C-alpha cells in the first residue's frame, strides 16, 4: 500500500543530452537555403539584368 | 508502433498529433507524407511549435494553407524559397489575405528579381 500509494531524472546524459544530437544535426540541417538562397540568388538576378539589358538593344 | 495503433477500430486523434512530434524534428521526407493524409484528424497550434521546431516549410506551410492562416503559409515562402514555394502555388493564397501589405513587399520576392511571371503575379491581385 505504501509502495504505489507512498508514491502517488535519475541519470541525465543518454537521458536528456542526447537532445544535443537531434539539436546538432539540424543546426548543419539548418545551413544550407540561406546560403543557397543568395549564391543562386545572385546569378540569376543579374541574369535578370541582362534580359532587360538585351531587352534595350534589340528594341533600339 | 503508432504505424498500427492508428489503424485498430479505436483510433482517436492524440495518436496522428504526437505521430507528428516524431515525424518534426527527426525524418523529414516521410513528415509531409503524413500530414497530407492526416489533417484533419489532429491539432495544429501545438504541432507548429513542433513545427517551427522543425522548419519543415514545404509541409510547415501546407499545414497554415488548410489551417487557413494564408498570411503566415505565404510568408513561408519569403525566407524559404526553395523549400516550400511552387510557381503559383504562392498564387492562389494571397487573394485570400486580409492585409495588403504582404503584396508590395511580395513583389519584391516576386517583381524584385522574379521577372517574367512576375506579371503573370500583378493579374489575379
Amino acid at each position: 500500500x505504501x509502495x504505489x500509494x507512498x508514491x502517488x531524472q535519475a541519470d541525465r546524459l543518454t537521458q536528456e543530452p542526447e537532445s544535443i544530437r537531434k539539436w546538432r544535426e539540424e543546426q548543419r540541417k539548418r545551413l544550407q537555403e540561406l546560403d543557397a538562397a543568395s549564391k543562386v540568388m545572385e546569378q540569376e538576378w543579374r541574369e535578370k539584368a541582362k534580359k532587360d539589358l538585351e531587352e534595350w538593344n534589340q528594341r533600339q | 508502433m503508432l504505424e498500427a495503433a492508428l489503424g485498430l477500430e479505436r483510433a482517436h486523434m492524440g495518436m496522428f498529433t504526437e505521430l507528428a512530434i516524431l515525424y518534426s524534428k527527426f525524418k523529414p521526407q516521410k513528415m509531409r507524407e503524413h500530414l497530407e493524409l492526416f489533417w484533419s484528424r489532429v491539432n495544429i497550434p501545438k504541432v507548429l511549435r513542433a513545427a517551427e521546431q522543425a522548419h519543415l516549410w514545404a509541409e510547415l506551410v501546407f499545414l497554415y494553407d488548410k489551417y487557413e492562416e494564408y498570411d503566415n503559409a505565404i510568408i513561408t515562402m519569403m525566407n524559404h524559397p526553395t523549400d516550400a514555394w511552387k510557381e503559383g502555388q504562392f498564387k492562389d493564397i494571397i487573394t485570400k489575405v486580409a492585409n495588403v501589405e504582404l503584396y508590395y513587399r511580395a513583389i519584391q520576392f516576386y517583381l524584385e528579381f522574379k521577372p517574367l511571371l512576375l506579371n503573370d503575379l500583378l493579374m489575379v491581385l
